[PDB]
C-alpha cells in the first residue's frame, strides 16, 4: 500500500534518481543485488519477489543510452529492472520541440507502457514522483509530453514534481531559459507540487554550510535524495504525525496556478562539526527558515510565505516541534502572508536520516526537511522570463525549435502564461 | 619524417612509480568511482 | 456551483447503474443507440470490477 | 550515435590519418586493429568510430579522396595506414593541380560516385548514425573542390544527420600557393549552405601556438596535425565516454548556432604546455580556463578581442567538479562582459566528460562562435577581389568548364558571410 | 517585421491577465456576505 | 511463530513436484520421510 | 423543403463542387447515374435528399447545382467524367475564354455575356425549389474569373433574390504558397461583392490545407484532389444538420445570424476534427473532448490565422454521430476553462451548438478514416484581421508603381477601383481593430 | 488411458516434432534412451514397450529423406522407434499437386499402416495432433491426404492441426500462397480445429519478449513444443479444470467451417527478465490478449472474438482466472460478438511448465496458453488469396501444379472456396 511511482527524465533526472535510490537501498537495508541478508516499510518503494528479491518502482527514460547504459553496466545492474530502464538512440539535442514533437513521440507510448506496468504491480499508488531538469531537452519536452499523457491516463492522481530549474547565474545550456519557458506548460498544467532545485542553492549550501572543497553533482544528488527520502518517509515509516502525498498536497497548494514551492533541509552538516554541535530542534527548524540553509536560490525576504509543511525526522518531539513554530511566529522576518494565518504543516517521523558511506552528510540523531509555497518564488519566473524575453526579442536559436514540428505561437502562448504566473503570484500576494 | 614525444602527454601520468596505475585509475568514470557498494 | 456533470464527482464514484436502455431509446438512430447501450453495459462491467479490487485489497491489508 | 569521417586532399589525408592515430591510442587499438585496452569504458562506445570484423579487427569508419595516388601511398606508409578498410581508399590519377574546378566538375565529379558508395555502405552498416565529419584545406583543389562537393550531396542525400567540417583556412603568412583566394572564396559559398558547423584552422595560429605555448624548436606538420586531432578527438568524447554532464555534437551545434549562416566557429585547447614548464605547472580548472580563452591559445589567426562572442562551448574532460567548471566562466562572462553580447544571458555552454585524453588528468577542448572570424572572411575576400578584378590566374578556372558569374556569387555569398557577423558584432539591445 | 510582432506581443503581455483577480475575489466576498446575513439569524 | 523463535512449521500432506495423477497418495520424497533416532 | 442551390465558379470552385457532390451522392445513397438501387436501413421515399437533389419522373436525383466558368475546360471534364449522367446537361454552363487573373475580363467584358444564362439557370432552380434557405457559392478569389464573375453572379442575386442566405466559400491567398501573381489585385477588387453581397465568407486557403495534410493525415505528397476532399467534408459536415435528424437541427439562416454580429464582419474561421488518416483512427481516443480540443487548436485550423493573435467574437459547432449534448457542454466549459482560447468581452455567450446523428461518410480512395465522432468549426473572430493586413500590404507593395495595372484598365475598368478596393479593405481592418477593441 | 497420436508431416512437422519431443521427455522424466533413471503419466505421448523402455507415439512422416535421417542419427536415434519414422526418397519440391496426387498416394499407405499399429497400440486415444507447414509442399499436399484418410477411416476422432501458415510479409516459398489455398481447401473439411503458428508473430515475440537477437527455427519450434505441451497437459495432470481435446474443440468452434483458431502464450521471458518481475495471472492474461504476445498476426482489433480457450499451467487459482477474465472483458480495445456473451473456456492444471536445459525460457511459476476463434483471421486468408489471385491471373506457377497430376480447375475451386470463408467469418462478424 501507499506506494509512490518514481520517473527519472533525462540525464539530470537518472543521475538524481540514482542517488535516491541508492540512498532508498541503504535505508531499507537492501544491497545492490537486491535482497535482505538478514516489516511492510519498504513496500511503497520496492516490489517483493517470490523469490525475495526486491526490484524498485521506478522508471529511468533518457532520450540518450550513455547514462541509462552506464547505469546498466553499474554496480545496481542486479537491482534495477532490465525494463524501465528505457534508453533512446538519439537524444532531444537540448531542445523542447525534439524532446517534445520529433524524438519523445516515439518513446512515450513504451513510457506508458512501462508505466501502467508499474501501476498494475501497484495496491496502494500514492502517486509518481518525477525527477528531471527543465533546462535540458529531454527533461523538457518527454517530460511535459509523458505528464500530458499521465494526466489525460491516471486523472487527479498526484504527480510530484522535483525538478531542477536554471539557477539565476549558475547555468550550462543557452537555450536553457527557452526550455524552461517552454516547459513551464506541463509544470502549471499537468503537476500538482513542483519544487525547485536549483544547482547554484546546492552549490552555495556545501561550501558555507557543508566544507568540502570539491563537491559535484555526485554531492548535489545526494542531498536531493537525501531531501526526498526526507518527504517520503512520513509514509515510509511509523510517527506521531504521518502525512501522505495527498495529506501535504492539499496543505502546500492554496491555488492551482500557485504549486512551485521552494525548499530547505537541515542540518547539512559535516563530520567535523556534527559531534560539537548540539543540534537541537529550535537550532536545526531556525537553520531552515534562514536562506542559508534555503535549498533554491530565491530570498525570502523579498516576498511572504504562504504555507510551509516540515518533515522532522529522528528524535523529533510534538513540544519541540510546535515549540519551534512558535519561536518562528514570534520571529518578524519570516512574514507569513496575511490571509493564511496557521501557514503550517508537521510531520514528525522516528526514523532518524541515514548516512550514505563515502558520502559528505554526517550521522544525525535529527533532522528537517521544510517545502513551503512563497510569493518570493515570482523573482525565479521574472528572471526566467526576462532571459527569453532578452533572447527572443530578435528571434536568437529559434530557428532549431520552429525546424522540428513547433509553431512561433507556441513561444508566445508560453510567454501569455508564465506573464500570467507572475500576475497572479503578485495578486495573491498584495495585502487585502 | 619526425614527430615530436611528450607535447600531449602529462609527465605525473606517463612517467613515474605507478603510470599504469594512475591511468587505471583515470581512466574509471565518475558513477564508478562515486558509486560503489 | 452546478458543475458536477463536467467535474466528473457524484456520490457513489463515477460510475452509474444498470437500467434498460431499451426503455430509454427514443426516436434515436441505430448508432447512437448502440453507443448508449455499449457505454452503459461495459459502465456497469467498470463499477463490479472496481468493487472487486477494492474488496480483494481491503482484504489483502486486513491479512497484512 | 555513429560518426562517419571522409578526409579530403593531401591536408585532410594528413590531418584525418593523426586524427585515427589519436582514437586508437584513446582507445586502445594497435595498428593491427586488436583491441589492447584494460578497461570496458575503452570498448563500450568504440563503434562510434569503429566498426568490428569477423576476425575482431576494429577498423574506422573512415574515407579518404585524393585525386593524387600519392597521398593514399603515403597512408599506407604512415604508422596506422594498415587500419583503414583499403576499399575506401579511392583516388584517381591526375591530380586537382590546386584547382577547384578541376577538383569540383571535371576530375571530382568522374570520381565521386565512388566515395558516396562507400561512404552509404559506411552510413548503411551504421545503427544510428550521429552524422558525418569532414577534414579538409580550402586552400587546395582537392580538399576544396571535391570536399565541397561531397558535402553538398551528403546533405542531399541525409537532410536530417549533422555536418562537421575541419576546414584548414589559409593566411598570408602561411600562403604556399597562389589560389588561396579563389579557392577559399569557392569553397565557402559551398561550406555555409551545407554544413552544419564548420570550424577553421590556420597554419599561422598553428605555428604561433607551437612557437610561444609549446616552445619547440622546430615542430611539423606531424605537430600541427596531432595539435587539431586532439580538438577533433575532444569535440567527440561526449559520445565515446560518460561524463557528469554528457552531451553530444547536435546539443553542440544548437547551443553554438544562434542563426543558420553562423556556424562557422572558434577552435581551441588545453592544457597546452612547453616540454620544460609542463612539470611545475598545476593542471587546475582555473588554468584550463585560463588558457581557453587566450588569444595565443586559438587554432584560427584572428584577434578573439575584437570580436565578441555570441556563444561559446568547453568540452572538459577528466573527472572534475562542477561548481569549479560552472563557477570558472561565470566570473570570465561577468569579468569579460565587453567581449560577450548582452541580448544572450548564458554564452558558455559547459559539457563535462569523465575520461581525459590518456597521458593527461585534465583537458577541455574550446569552440566558439565569434564574431570575428568575419576579419579572416574579409582578408580572404580582399585578397580575391585583387586577384579576380583583372582576371589573374581565371583563365585555368575557366577552361574547365566553370563560369565568371560563380566567382562573383562567391563573392557575393562572401560578403553575406562577413556582413552578418559584421552586423552582430556592433548589435546593440 | 520582427520589430512590429514584438511591439504585439509586448502589447498582449501587456493586456494578459492573471487567473486570481483579488476583486472578483471581494465581489464573491460581498456575495457571501450577504448570503450569511440573509441567514444566521442571530 | 514458536516460543523458540521462527521454526518449521509441520502439516498433513503430500507434496509433489511432478503433479503425476496416479502419485496423488503415494510420497515420492524425502520431505515426507521420517527416520527414527 | 429547406433546399440549397449550389454555385461553383472557376476552376477552383467547379473542383471543389465536384468533390462536394461526389461526397454527398455516397452520403445520400445516390449512384454516379443519379438513383438510389436499394436501401433496407435507410427508409425508402426519405426526404433527406430533397435538399442538395431534386426528384424527377425517373427516379433520377439532379443536383441542385450551377457550374459556371468562362472557359471549358473543367466542365468539359465534368460532363466527361463519372457523373455526366448525374448532372443536368443544362446547369453546366460553359465559356469560350476564360477571365485569364484578370478582374476587369471576368467583372467587365467577359461576365456580362455569360451572367445572363447565369441568372436564367438560377432562376430555373429557384423556381424548383419550394423551400430555398439559400446559395451556397464555391470559388476562389485568387482567379479572375472567381473574383469578376463571382462578384458579378453573387450581386446580380443579391439584387434579384433580395435577403436570401448566401454562404461564400473562397479560396482566400495564403501567406506565402499562392499560385498567382495578380492575385492580390484580384483579392482586393473581390472584397467588394464578398463584403456587400455575401452573408457568411468562409476561409478556405491552401496552404492550411496543405499543413493540415502533411501533419494529420501523414501523406508527403497529396494535392487538389485531396484539398477539395477536406473541403467537401467541411462543406458536408456543416450542411448536413438540414439534411439528417439530429438533436440541434440548424438551418443557414438559423447559424448565419449567430456567426454574423455585423454586416461588414461576416468572414469566418474554419477547423475541422478529428481529421485522421487509416493507421492513425484507431491510435487515439476520439472522444467529444478530446476532437473539441484539436477543433480549437490552430494546428487543425484550415486557414492561416491564428487564434491566439485575436480575440474570438462568435463561434458554432457542427457535432456529427454519436455526440451527446452533455459532451458537447462539457467540451465547451473546457474551452471556457482553457484560458489561450479567450472571447471578446462584449460577447459573454459567443457559442452555439448544433448536433446530426449523421456520422461522416468517407469516400473510397481518399485519405480520410471513418470516426464514430467529428466536429466542424465555424467561427468569427477578430483575428482574420491578419490575412487582410497581408493581401493589402502585399497588393499595395504591387501597387505602389501600377504594375500589371493595363491590363486591368484596357478591360474597361476604371482606374479608381483599384484605390476604392484598397479604401474599403482599409475600412474592413479598422472595423475590425474597433471590435476587437476593449469597451 | 487417453492416450494421443502425433504426426508430425514435412519438414516443419518434423522440426516441431523434435522440440515437442525433447521437451516431453524433460517433462515426463525421460532419458533420450528412451528408460527413465506406478507411473501411468506418460500414456498420451509414450507406451511403455517391451524393454521397460519408452517409446513416443508419434509418426515423423516426411518425403524426404534429411530430417529423418538427422532424427535417426541425433541424441533421440534410440527413443524413437525405427519404424514410425517414417523416410521418403524424394520431396514434394515444393508442390502440393507433388506431394498430393504423385508421390503423396505411394506413402500414404505406409503411414495409415503406422497411424493403424499406434492406434491399436493405444487403448483410449482421444486424437490426432497434425504438425505440418501449409506452406510448403509436403505439409500441404501430403498432409491433405493423410487428413483426409483419418478422417474416412477413424471416424469422429480429434483433430488438433498446429500448422504454420505463411506469413503476411515474408515466405520461405514463392509458391506458398497457392500451397496454403490449396491446403485449407482440405484443411477446412478434415480438421476439427486448427491454430496458426506463423513465423514472424512468433519472431517478434521472441524478439520482445525474450531480449535475444537472433532466435532461429530451434526457438520457435521450442516455443511452439511448450504451447502444444501447455495444451495437452490438461489431460497429462490433473488440475482445477481438466479439459480433453473433444472438451475444447466444441467450445471452440461455433460453426462447421469456422474452425481456424489463433494462439497465444505468456509468460515468455528470459532468466534476466524472470527474477524482475512477479508474473501474476492478471499480467500474464494481458500479456496473452495483448497482440504482441501472440503467435498469430491477427490484430484481433481488426475483429471480433468469438471463443477464447485458456490453459492455465501451476499455482493459478480460479479466482483471479476469472478476474482476469472480467477485466479483459473490461478492456477498451477489444470486443467480443454479440452472440458469445459467455465466450470463454477455461481449464486449470496444477503442474508447472519445465524449462530444457541449454534452451530460452526461464523457470516460470504458472503459465497460461490462449487457443482463440476470432473473426480478426478472415484478414489473413483475405491476404492469402489476395496473392493468390495476384499470382494466378497472369498464370504463374500453375504448369508445374497442373504437370504432377493436378486438374487447372481445383485452383479456382480453392479460390472460391477461400472467398466463401473470409465471406462467412464476415457474415457470423455482423451483428444480429
Ligand atoms: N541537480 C542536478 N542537476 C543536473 C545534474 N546533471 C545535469 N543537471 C542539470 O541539467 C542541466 C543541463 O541540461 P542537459 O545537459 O541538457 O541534461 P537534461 O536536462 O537531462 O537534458 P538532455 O541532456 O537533453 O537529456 C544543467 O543546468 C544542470 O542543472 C545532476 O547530476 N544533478
Ligand atoms: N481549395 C482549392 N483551391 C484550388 C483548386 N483549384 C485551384 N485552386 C486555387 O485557387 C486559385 C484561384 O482559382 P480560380 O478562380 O479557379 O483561378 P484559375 O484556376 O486560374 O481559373 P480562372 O478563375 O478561370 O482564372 C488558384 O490559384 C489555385 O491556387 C481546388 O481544386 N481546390
Ligand atoms: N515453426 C517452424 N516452421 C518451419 C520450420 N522449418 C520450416 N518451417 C516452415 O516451413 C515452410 C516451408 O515448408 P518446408 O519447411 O519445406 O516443409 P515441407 O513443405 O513439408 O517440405 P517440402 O515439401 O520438401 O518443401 C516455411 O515457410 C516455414 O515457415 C521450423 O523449424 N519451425
Ligand atoms: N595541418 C596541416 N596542414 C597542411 C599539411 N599539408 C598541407 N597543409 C596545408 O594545406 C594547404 C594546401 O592544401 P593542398 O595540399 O593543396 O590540398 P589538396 O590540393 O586538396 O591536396 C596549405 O596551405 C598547407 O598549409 C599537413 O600535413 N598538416
Ligand atoms: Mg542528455
Ligand atoms: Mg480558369
Ligand atoms: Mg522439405
Amino acid at each position: 500500500m501507499r506506494e509512490a511511482i518514481c520517473i527519472h527524465i533525462g540525464q539530470a533526472g537518472c543521475q538524481v534518481g540514482n542517488a535516491c535510490w541508492e540512498l532508498f537501498c541503504l535505508e531499507h537495508g537492501i544491497q545492490p543485488d537486491g535482497s535482505m541478508p538478514s516489516d511492510d516499510a519498504f513496500n511503497t518503494f520496492f516490489s517483493e519477489t517470490g523469490a525475495g528479491k526486491h526490484v524498485p518502482r521506478c522508471l529511468f527514460l533518457d532520450l540518450e543510452p550513455t547514462v541509462v547504459d552506464e547505469v546498466r553496466t553499474g554496480t545496481y545492474r542486479q537491482l534495477f529492472n532490465p525494463e524501465q530502464l528505457v534508453s533512446g538512440k538519439e537524444d532531444a539535442a537540448n531542445n523542447y520541440a525534439r524532446g517534445h514533437y520529433t524524438i519523445g513521440k516515439e518513446i512515450v507510448d513504451l513510457a506508458l507502457d512501462r508505466i501502467r506496468k508499474l501501476a498494475d504491480n501497484c495496491t496502494g499508488l500514492q502517486g509518481f514522483m518525477v525527477f528531471h531538469a527543465v533546462g535540458g531537452g529531454t527533461g523538457s519536452g518527454l517530460g511535459a509530453l509523458l505528464l500530458e499523457r499521465l494526466s489525460v491516463d491516471y486523472g487527479k492522481k498526484s504527480k510530484l514534481g522535483y525538478t531542477v530549474y536554471p539557477s539565476p547565474q549558475v547555468s550550462t545550456a543557452v537555450v536553457e531559459p527557452y526550455n524552461c519557458v517552454l516547459s513551464t506548460h506541463s509544470l502549471l498544467e499537468h503537476t500538482d507540487v513542483a519544487t525547485m532545485l536549483d544547482n547554484e542553492a546546492i552549490y552555495d549550501l556545501t561550501r558555507r554550510s557543508l566544507d568540502i572543497e570539491r563537491p559535484s553533482y555526485t554531492n548535489v544528488n545526494r542531498l536531493i535524495g537525501q531531501v526526498v527520502s526526507s518527504l517520503t518517509a512520513s509514509l515510509r515509516f511509523d510517527g506521531a504525525l504521518n502525512v501522505d502525498l495527498t495529506e501535504f498536497q492539499t496543505n502546500l497548494v492554496p491555488y492551482p496556478r500557485i504549486h512551485f514551492v521552494l525548499t530547505s533541509y537541515a542540518p547539512v552538516v559535516s563530520a567535523e562539526k556534527a559531534y560539537h554541535e548540539q543540534l537541537s530542534v529550535a537550532d536545526i527548524t531556525n537553520s531552515v527558515f534562514e536562506p542559508a540553509g534555503m535549498l533554491t536560490k530565491c530570498d525570502p525576504r523579498h516576498g511572504k510565505y504562504m504555507s510551509c509543511c516540515l518533515m522532522y525526522r529522528g528524535d523529533v518531539v510534538p513540544k519541540d516541534v510546535n515549540a519551534a513554530i512558535a519561536t518562528i511566529k514570534t520571529k518578524r522576518t519570516i512574514q507569513f502572508v496575511d490571509w493564511c494565518p496557521t501557514g503550517f504543516k508537521c510531520g514528525i517521523n522516528y526514523q532518524p536520516p541515514t548516512v550514505v558511506p563515502g558520502g559528505d552528510l554526517a550521522k544525525v540523531q535529527r533532522a528537517v526537511c521544510m517545502i513551503a509555497n512563497s510569493t518570493a518564488i515570482a523573482e525565479v519566473f521574472a528572471r526566467i522570463d526576462h532571459k527569453f524575453d532578452l533572447m527572443y526579442s530578435k528571434r536568437a536559436f529559434v530557428h532549431w525549435y520552429v525546424g522540428e514540428g513547433m509553431e512561433e505561437g507556441e513561444f508566445s502562448e508560453a510567454r501569455e502564461d508564465l506573464a500570467a504566473l507572475e500576475k497572479d503570484y503578485e495578486e495573491v500576494g498584495a495585502e487585502s | 619524417t619526425w614527430c615530436a614525444k611528450g607535447i600531449f602527454e602529462d609527465p605525473a601520468v606517463t612517467r613515474g612509480r605507478s603510470p599504469a596505475q594512475v591511468q587505471a585509475a583515470l581512466l574509471h568514470s565518475t558513477y564508478e568511482v562515486d558509486y560503489t557498494h | 456551483s452546478r458543475e458536477s456533470y463536467i467535474t466528473g464527482i457524484r456520490p457513489g464514484g463515477r460510475y452509474g447503474a444498470m437500467h434498460d436502455v431499451e426503455k430509454r431509446r427514443d426516436n434515436l438512430p441505430d448508432n447512437v443507440f448502440h453507443y448508449m447501450k455499449d457505454a452503459v453495459q461495459r459502465e456497469e462491467l467498470l463499477r463490479l470490477n472496481e468493487e472487486e479490487e477494492r474488496a480483494r485489497i481491503r482484504l489483502e491489508m486486513f491479512a497484512k | 550515435r555513429e560518426i562517419v569521417s571522409c578526409q579530403a586532399g593531401q591536408c585532410g589525408n594528413q590531418i584525418g590519418s593523426k586524427f585515427w592515430e589519436v582514437i586508437s591510442d584513446e582507445h586502445g587499438v594497435d595498428p593491427t586493429g586488436t583491441y589492447q585496452g584494460d578497461s570496458d569504458l575503452q570498448l563500450e562506445r568504440i563503434n562510434v568510430y569503429f566498426d568490428e570484423s569477423s576476425g575482431g579487427r576494429y577498423v574506422p569508419r573512415a574515407v579518404l579522396m585524393d585525386l593524387e595516388p600519392g597521398t593514399m601511398d603515403s597512408v599506407r606508409a604512415g604508422p596506422y595506414g594498415q587500419l583503414f578498410r583499403p576499399d575506401n581508399f579511392i583516388f584517381g590519377q591526375s591530380g586537382a593541380g590546386n584547382n577547384w574546378a578541376k577538383g569540383h566538375y571535371t576530375e571530382g565529379a568522374e570520381l565521386i560516385d565512388s566515395v558516396l558508395d562507400v561512404c552509404r555502405k559506411e552510413a548503411e552498416s551504421c545503427d544510428c548514425l550521429q552524422g558525418f565529419q569532414l577534414s579538409h584545406s580550402l586552400g587546395g583543389g582537392t580538399g576544396s573542390g571535391m570536399g565541397t562537393l561531397l558535402i553538398s550531396k551528403l546533405r542531399e542525400e541525409y537532410p536530417d544527420r549533422i555536418m562537421m567540417t575541419f576546414s584548414v583556412i589559409p593566411s598570408p603568412r602561411v600562403s604556399d600557393t597562389v589560389v588561396e583566394p579563389y579557392n577559399t572564396t569557392l569553397s565557402v559559398h559551398q561550406l555555409v549552405e551545407n554544413s552544419d558547423e564548420s570550424m577553421c584552422i590556420d597554419n599561422e595560429a598553428l605555428y604561433d601556438i607551437c612557437f610561444r605555448t609549446l616552445k619547440l624548436t622546430t615542430p611539423t606538420f606531424g605537430d600541427l596535425n596531432h595539435l587539431v586531432a586532439a580538438v577533433m578527438s575532444g569535440v567527440t568524447c561526449c559520445l565515446r565516454f560518460p561524463g557528469q554532464l554528457n552531451s553530444d555534437l547536435r546539443k553542440l551545434a544548437v547551443n553554438l548556432v544562434p542563426f543558420p549562416r553562423l556556424h562557422f566557429f572558434m577552435m581551441g585547447f588545453a592544457p597546452l604546455t612547453s616540454r620544460g614548464s609542463q612539470q611545475y605547472r598545476g593542471l587546475s580548472v582555473a588554468e584550463l580556463t585560463q588558457q581557453m580563452f587566450d588569444a595565443k591559445n586559438m587554432m584560427q589567426a584572428a584577434d578573439p578581442r575584437h570580436g565578441r562572442y555570441l556563444t561559446a562551448s568547453a568540452l572538459f574532460r577528466g573527472r572534475m567538479s562542477t561548481k569549479e567548471v560552472d563557477e570558472q566562466m561565470l566570473n570570465v562572462q561577468n569579468k569579460n562582459s565587453s567581449y560577450f553580447i548582452e541580448w544572450i544571458p548564458n554564452n558558455i555552454k559547459s559539457s563535462i566528460c569523465d575520461i581525459p585524453p590518456k597521458g593527461l588528468k585534465m583537458s577541455v577542448t574550446f569552440i566558439g562562435n565569434n564574431t570575428c572570424i568575419q576579419e579572416m572572411f574579409r582578408r580572404v575576400g580582399e585578397q580575391f577581389t585583387g586577384m579576380f578584378r583583372r582576371k589573374a590566374f581565371l583563365h585555368w578556372y575557366t577552361g574547365e568548364g566553370m563560369d565568371e558569374m560563380e566567382f562573383t556569387e562567391a563573392e557575393s555569398n562572401m560578403n553575406d558571410l562577413v556582413s552578418e557577423y559584421q552586423q552582430y558584432q556592433d548589435a546593440t539591445v | 517585421t520582427i520589430a512590429q510582432e514584438n511591439a504585439k506581443l509586448l502589447e498582449r503581455l501587456e493586456h494578459a491577465q492573471p487567473t486570481y483577480r483579488a476583486d472578483k475575489f471581494e465581489a464573491d466576498r460581498r456575495r457571501n456576505e450577504e448570503f450569511a446575513a440573509r441567514a444566521s439569524r442571530y | 511463530a514458536t516460543s523458540y523463535g521462527m521454526e518449521y512449521a509441520i502439516t498433513c500432506g503430500y507434496t509433489t513436484d511432478y503433479c503425476s495423477r496416479s502419485r496423488g497418495a503415494v510420497v515420492v520424497k524425502p520431505e515426507n520421510i521420517f527416520y527414527f533416532s
